[PDB]
């Protein structure tokens, strides 16, 4: 009797669920950097330059 | 673990504590004789209350991991600090990487509550309490805001 008897009448499946997730991540990065530079330089030059002149 | 905390309040604050903390009926002394009744946790008789007046009320404040605390510090075993307001200490996700929680109180003064897994007695809690500032200078400031109100 009453309302219920529908739900046997109709096949009724009442499906439920709960996923409760939890998630911690830890990460630690450490770098070293070392760099070395030697450098040379040398230049030389040469000029000539010659003024003759008349007045 | 249950603290007790004594304190001076103004009119306002005095009003506003015995409300959230409900008093049935009782009588309030001020600093300078004003007093103040609350009956059936409403205001009925008020002297003649000035500016600044002081009334001491003792609330307790209890430290358990179930309830909220309002203002903690919390270090992962990693050596992350952070700031947590107004949660239990169970209401961490991970309780687990844990490793120490200091309470706050609001002068910026931490005292351990939390370590090695376990709450801290309340006696190691009062040692802490009276350790964790020792060198605090209050300013000094009087004003009487008063004086005998009848004609005499």
């Amino acid at each position: 009797y009453g309302s219920d008897m529908y739900k046997y009448i109709e096949q009724v499946t009442d499906t439920q669920s709960q996923d409760l997730g939890k998630a911690i991540e830890n990460a630690i990065e450490q770098g070293q950097t070392k760099d070395r530079q030697q450098d040379k330089g040398h230049e030389e030059y040469k000029d000539y330059e010659d003024t003759i002149t008349k007045s | 673990l249950i603290i007790k905390h004594q304190m001076k309040l103004h009119l306002n604050e005095l009003v506003d504590w015995a409300w959230r903390n409900g008093v049935t009926s009782e009588k309030f002394h001020s600093n300078n004789g004003s007093y103040v009744i609350f009956d059936h946790s409403a205001v009925v008789e008020t002297y003649i209350i000035n500016k600044n007046d002081l009334f001491n009320v003792t609330e307790e404040i209890e430290i358990t991991l179930d309830k909220p605390i309002d203002y903690f510090l919390e270090k992962d075993m990693y050596g992350n600090y952070r700031e947590h307001f107004g949660i239990a200490i169970n209401d961490l996700l991970f309780l687990n990487t844990t490793v120490n929680i200091w309470l706050v109180n609001d002068d910026n003064s931490h005292i351990l509550i939390y370590k090695d897994g376990k709450l801290i007695d309340e006696y190691m809690y009062h040692q802490f309490e009276y350790e964790a500032n020792q060198n605090k200078h209050i300013y000094p400031n009087n004003k009487a805001s008063g004086t005998y109100p009848h004609k005499t």
